[PDB]
């Protein structure tokens, strides 16, 4: 979830 | 975890009308936000994303917007088709933690009224082979109705306040009316007892009455 | 491309429940997430996990899924959900789903593609395969060119039963309700339709996938 939160935020 | 708050929980609008559902978010999200519709033993269909893309073949009067903690969704002409729950979804994350995940609004129930209908009713005694099992299920069907009936059971012309169930089907696509099913269930002692069976449908000043003679079936 | 769940059933409290999530038009690639997403009956939508479907088998869950719930890519074409401590609070229809995307790298976070749903039941109540009865008008009453006619599906466990009629080539107004739970504790559900009275016997075809009953019953025109 991190990962996908600094791709799309 | 961010929670939305949806409303209203129901809402009615005329054919060719419009309905608004508002999604309030606990904290700030970002706009990757998006509409679901649903129809009754159907899985949700995405209408909306990124709070305002409509996703393919989705018509323009379905119209999302908003942005920050208020997001709107406005479905305007609406049809008998568009009857059906509404969900709205929020995408929520940190850059920092492992921390995020998709919330749901609880749901918006759309009833479109079509023409005011009143139903036919149609009752069924039980099959034959119910009554040696030692109960029996009694059947009544409202056809193509709308708006809402209330229905009444009698026994010997005493109404009954036990054993009934009421269910009813999603509104047609094409005229936005109802139908249901009610079922009273009785021992056989007890339908043995009895000589007439009644299904009482009531639309406010419009009542449609079937009944059965248990001896002449 | 589509997808279709598999494994729903009825288990009692405390047992684990493996579901499965078939992909068909496609198989699994970079560029979005696979996730479950349940709904209790008569309750609104609630995201489970999901699962990169880049082959890392990277996965991230709801704060109250973690622990009991494990998504996984099982194969190209398999997504799965083993659920574990399954409590009353977890009878729920389970919906695999394709996050969309309208980029090649990663999705958009919304849901595009979804699955028809698989049921799960938790109960202690016994499986319980349903009776079928003819649904027809009273003997007495006078025939006509045209009839309803129909079948009620009475005291199953789990839900759902499916119900066609004629095989179904007859689907023409035909109207099946939503089930109800009896004061048994078992669901009953009735199906109708309407038909021209001459060259026209209807048949409704029942199955109830939990006890692997199949059953058909011929609708006579009345209760003669
Ligand atoms: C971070 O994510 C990168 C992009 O992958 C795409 O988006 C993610 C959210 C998943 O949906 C995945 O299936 C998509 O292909 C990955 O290329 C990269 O390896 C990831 N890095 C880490 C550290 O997880
Ligand atoms: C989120 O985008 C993927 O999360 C995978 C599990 O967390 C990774 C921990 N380093």
């Amino acid at each position: 979830i991190r990962n996908k939160s600094v791709i799309l935020l | 975890d961010v929670v939305m708050t949806q409303t209203p929980a129901s809402v009615e609008a005329a054919v060719g009308g419009t309905v608004t559902i508002k999604c309030q978010a606990s904290q700030s999200i970002s706009n990757y936000f998006s509409w679901y519709q649903q129809k009754p033993g159907q899985p949700p269909k995405l209408l909306i994303y990124k709070a305002s893309t409509l996703a393919s073949g989705v018509p323009s009067r379905f119209k999302g917007s908003g942005s920050g903690t208020e997001f709107t969704l406005t479905i305007s002409d609406l049809e008998c088709a568009d009857a059906a729950t509404y969900y709205c979804q929020s995408f929520y994350g940190s850059v920092t933690s492992d921390y995020g995940g998709f919330a749901f609004g609880g749901g918006t129930e759309v009833v479109v009224k079509g023409d005011p209908v009143a139903p036919t009713v149609l009752i069924f005694p039980p099959a034959a082979d119910q009554v040696a099992t030692g109960t029996v299920t009694i059947v009544c069907v409202a056809n193509k109705y709308f708006p809402d009936v209330t229905v009444t059971w009698e026994v010997d012309g005493t109404t009954q306040t036990t054993g009934i169930e009421n269910s009813k089907t999603p509104q047609n696509s094409a005229d936005c009316t109802y139908n249901l099913s009610s079922t009273l269930t009785l021992t056989s002692t007890q339908y043995n007892s009895h000589k007439e069976y009644t299904c009482k449908v009531t639309q406010g000043t419009t009542s449609v009455v079937q009944s059965f003679n248990r001896g002449d079936c | 491309q589509s997808l279709e769940e598999s494994g729903g059933d009825l288990v009692k409290p405390g047992a684990s429940l493996t579901l499965t999530c078939t992909a068909s038009g496609f198989s699994f690639s970079a560029g979005y997430d696979m996730c479950w997403v349940r709904q209790a009956p008569g309750k609104g939508l609630e995201w489970i996990a999901c699962i990169y479907a880049d082959g890392s088998g990277s996965t991230y869950y709801a704060n109250w899924a973690k622990g009991r719930f494990t998504i996984s890519l099982a194969s190209s074409t398999t997504v799965t959900l083993q659920m574990t401590g399954l409590t009353a609070a977890d009878t729920a229809t389970y919906f695999c789903a394709r996050e969309g995307a309208d980029g090649p790298d990663y999705g958009y976070a919304a849901f595009s593609l979804w699955g028809p749903g698989t049921l799960v039941t938790v109960s202690s109540g016994q499986p319980k395969a349903p009776s079928v009865f003819p649904l027809a008008p009273c003997c007495g009453d006078t025939p006509s060119s045209t009839v309803t006619l129909g079948c009620l599906v009475k005291g199953y466990l789990p839900e759902p039963v499916t119900v066609t009629w004629n095989s179904g080539t007859l689907t023409n107004g035909v109207r099946t309700f939503p089930s109800v739970r009896q004061s048994s504790g078992l669901y009953s559900l009735s199906s109708v339709v309407s038909v021209t009275s001459s060259s026209q016997p209807v048949t409704c075809n029942v199955a109830h996938p939990a006890t692997n009953t199949k059953v058909d019953k011929t609708v006579a025109p009345s209760t003669c």
